[PDB]
């Protein structure tokens, strides 16, 4: 989506560091759909944003 | 030419630190406080007996 493409091509120093973490992270922080993303927030006990 | 452009420093920062499993802020972020154990105040019992 346009949300992921925003952090990829950004040149702001705050946003460059956020894309560096999400690139090199195991397990994958990226989700398939929006309903899966809201589902991870409710069940991870405050560890996922 | 690569050394003066900081390209040799940009590559060493990428493979060593960004591919690092634990970062500097990773171990720094975790704090916890613990109750006193018996091994701390064990000497006062030894004086008492």
């Amino acid at each position: 989506g346009s949300t992921k493409e925003f952090f990829r091509r950004s040149k702001i120093a705050v946003f460059d560091k956020m894309w560096t973490y999400m690139r090199s992270a195991e397990p994958s922080v990226f989700v398939r759909t929006t309903a899966e993303g809201v589902a991870r927030v409710r069940k991870s006990k405050g560890k996922y944003a | 030419k690569l050394s003066e452009q900081g390209v040799l420093d940009k590559l060493k920062n990428k493979w060593w630190y960004d591919k690092g499993e634990c970062g500097a802020k990773d171990s720094g972020s975790k704090e916890k406080t613990s109750a006193l154990s018996l091994s701390n105040v064990a000497g006062v019992f030894y004086i008492l007996v």
